[PDB]
């Protein structure tokens, strides 16, 4: 039973013997086998009693449980349940990432399942790497270990043992002959992920055992990988392997002098200046075969440098701080290429820190590049509509103007993105959908504060048309958040998500201009909610109704010259006068309230349950429906 | 501060 | 930390009265000021200058002690010695690390300008100047490894504000600029091989002298970041060329040049 199974979950947990002895045994001898081969939801995670001795730690409750009852090793549980949140595990697994070197050696003692197989085809060797001690992965290896596995993210044991900070387990690996140069899930070979975090040491270790330099998926080799990530040790030692070339040492040392320029935990401008200046030097010091810089076409996002191509003018940017930024950002742009998954941050946070310095206008123009970067690279960009919306927020609240341009490009960017998290919830049906659904709804609210900004200023002709039609190319594709609230029930909804960061000061719902906006830019006013509830059955369940009736008051005068029938009932057939929870929402509809026959026999046929199918036209039937 | 929530996704 | 420093203080000034040994207890202070220093705490300046006085009192003790003393305290006492003088070093190191007033940064110039001119030197030969840029100089196994690290981009530019003498040479001839040359992490640490090279060249180190093996600063360089950075800095003269093609074509330079510049033939 369940009851019985948590008992002896939590005399386990306990790690008790005479406890775990009277409640697992005599009564029901069948269910006392079924109770020790059983798994359960536990402080809403899936776990076993025997995973969770493994994992508490106790010695004697799991060795009566492996000596006084012949229960399984190969019991299902959760590897991880923060930061991986994946079920499938076995003891094994727990008992390695704990860090119990006796409880797993008598484990696999009782029970060899070291070939342990999970929904993410991963070994509990993962675990013993990832636990960093070594006992247990020689005790694993000494039980024939097949080194070979490839998980759901397709890393060896040697990739996630180097990724992390511990280098016995990697120098175990290789002094056993593993592969240092086998190709990760991209490209990686352990030394993309050792040259990841700057361990130097694992990085020594795999040099010596001949891990070799190959480019992983996006063209980045080991030295490129460390040269980005600000890791000037690992960057020396891989500088130095007999087999470098010289493009390759420059093209290193200058992403390592552009990487320092725009970061946050290794930010120097010295360290930029002055590997920027030895990698020139580096360059120009032969005369002959001299090594030209390929200096790429100017950006507009970084002001309009075109590159540094001579130690004169390098040393003339010097001293000036966003010139060397700008410099960095045009370096990092140059040796990755602007289709890599790293050369987008930094624009982000040199934006970022530009915004913290009450600097909009390059602020806009860098993150405005890195929304076009990684929207050609085609990936989730809902963090960076946000940004914009916050940004934009910021330079409304602090009474600053807002550039038409910006945010019309800003919202062409959002329609993209909402359409391609439609194609992306459309797409993968069941498997990741609550994700991809929360981000495509995250993606509608930062829509809904573009257009709440794009009301709250100035705009020409050209640049008002372009938003409109910006608005109107969203608003007919029918986006439709999880709970059916289409792009203007949220316009009208008091309880729509603003975020806390600065757009809960400027954007504000139900607002009465986005509102307007929506509905003259092309919003069907009848659109129906999955409860049922239209347009105009949320706005007048508005809670404050005096306190802002100009919104109230401006969004019922909208909605029903613009085409609302103030008569639809929602599934539990309500009007919006009966779900209308204000006098004042009351009185204001009741003065906008068109009254008509076809209305009012409409409700006699729905409140009298007259059958109406087969008697009245096709398109009456949907208005005896909404009735 | 805008540099701060860019720590979330690193 | 007050208290410790002030009795600590109190209990090198004691022994210090009473003629005796204070290398270990100048190297412990030391370690306790680089424990200090660890934990991200103000530093005041008299009790630096102060231990900088006794530290530089002590060194002029132990040459006294070692200049005249049997074979074993001869050992004993070149051991003792190196250990003072690593432990200026290190004070040297906690003192241009720490924030100071203007009068208490003009003692500390002083009392190393004192121990500069006092001229002290290692077994094989290494000043003030060649082991604040050397990368084999010990470094205490206690808290002093956390933030004496050596070669120092601040000490050296200290000794070269105090005076030191730019172009000594070790028993292998080796200068200042022959050491900081072949620095082993020069990628790495392009601010300590920068400044220093930079701060060498600027404050008259010859960028060609030949140590006892006719080896120049950029021949005896290990890595080709120096050998780039050198060659920046460095600058020609004719008495360069034709000293360096008099030693190269083996002529007979012995009385036939000024004696000022038999020793500039002597080295470049």
């Amino acid at each position: 039973m369940e009851g019985l199974a948590g008992y002896v979950y939590k005399a386990a947990s306990e790690g008790k013997v005479l406890t775990l002895a009277a409640l697992l045994l005599n009564r029901s001898e069948s269910d006392i086998r079924y109770l020790l081969g059983y798994v359960s939801q536990q402080g809403g995670q899936r776990s076993t009693p025997l995973i969770i001795a493994a994992r508490n730690g106790h010695a004697k409750v799991v060795r009566l449980l492996l000596e006084h009852y012949r229960v399984q090793t190969q019991q299902t549980g959760t590897v991880r349940f923060d930061g991986y949140v994946i079920d499938g595990a076995t003891a094994l697994w727990c008992a390695a990432g704990a860090g119990h070197f006796e409880v797993v050696k008598l484990l696999v003692s009782h029970g060899a399942n070291v070939n342990h197989t999970t929904v993410t085809n991963s070994t509990p060797l993962r675990a013993a790497c990832f636990d960093g001690r070594l006992d247990i992965v020689k005790y694993l290896v000494e039980n024939n270990a097949n080194i070979s596995i490839a998980n759901k993210y397709d890393n060896t044991c040697l990739m996630i043992a180097a990724y992390k900070g511990h280098t016995d387990v990697v120098r175990y690996l290789l002094e056993q002959r593993a592969d240092p140069n086998a190709k990760a899930h991209c490209g990686a070979t352990a030394l993309h992920f050792a040259a990841e975090a700057g361990h130097i040491d694992i990085v020594k270790e795999l040099i010596k055992w001949r891990a070799a330099i190959v480019v992983n998926g996006h063209g980045m080799t080991p030295l490129k990988v460390a040269a980005e990530s600000c890791k000037a040790d690992v960057v020396e030692l891989l500088l130095s392997h007999a087999d470098c070339d010289r493009r390759s040492r420059i093209e290193a040392l200058e992403l390592l002098g552009a990487s320092f320029a725009n970061d946050r935990e290794n930010y120097d401008i010295i360290k930029t200046y002055h590997y920027l200046y030895l990698a020139m030097l580096e360059r120009f010091q032969d005369g002959d075969n001299i090594l030209e810089k390929e200096v790429l076409p100017p950006i507009h996002a970084y002001g309009n440098r075109t590159e540094c191509r001579n130690p004169q003018e390098l040393e003339s940017i010097r001293q000036d701080r966003d010139a060397l930024h700008m410099e960095g950002l045009i370096v990092r742009e140059r040796i990755l290429g602007a289709d890599n998954i790293d050369v987008s941050h930094p624009i982000i946070y040199r934006g970022a820190v530009y915004a913290d310095n009450m600097e909009f206008e390059q602020c806009i123009k860098l993150w405005l590049h890195a929304l076009h970067l990684r929207q050609k690279g085609n990936r989730n960009t809902h963090k960076d509509l946000l940004r914009f919306a916050q940004v934009f927020s910021q330079m409304i609240h602090l009474n600053e103007t807002v550039k038409a341009p910006d945010i019309e490009c800003v919202l062409r960017c959002s329609v993209l993105e909402i359409e391609q998290s439609m194609n992306r919830v459309k797409n993968i049906s069941d498997a990741d959908v609550h994700n991809a659904m929360d981000n495509y709804e995250c993606n509608l609210y930062t829509f809904l504060y573009l257009v709440c900004i794009s009301t709250k200023t100035q705009c020409s002709e050209e640049d008002q048309c372009k938003i409109n039609k910006q608005i109107y190319n969203l608003i007919h594709l029918d986006p439709r958040t999880r709970e059916g609230f289409t792009l203007l029930h949220l316009a009208v909804n008091s309880n729509t998500p603003v975020d806390d960061f600065h757009t809960n000061d400027v954007c504000s719902f139900p607002n009465a201009l986005v509102t307007k906006l929506l509905l003259d830019c092309g919003a069907e006013v009848n659109a129906v909610d999955n409860e049922g509830n239209s347009a105009l059955h949320i706005i007048v369940q508005y809670n404050r109704p005096i306190s802002d009736f100009l919104t109230l008051h401006s969004i019922i005068i909208s909605l029903v010259e613009a085409g609302a029938h103030t008569d639809m009932t929602n599934k539990q057939n309500k009007t919006p006068l009966d779900k209308s929870t204000t006098g004042v929402s009351e009185i204001l509809l009741k003065t906008q309230m068109k009254m008509s026959l076809k209305c009012l026999a409409a409700r006699a046929v729905r409140a009298n349950d007259i059958n109406y199918q087969d008697q009245i036209p096709r398109t009456l039937e949907e208005f005896v429906g909404f009735h | 501060k805008f540099a701060d929530h860019l720590h979330k996704f690193h």
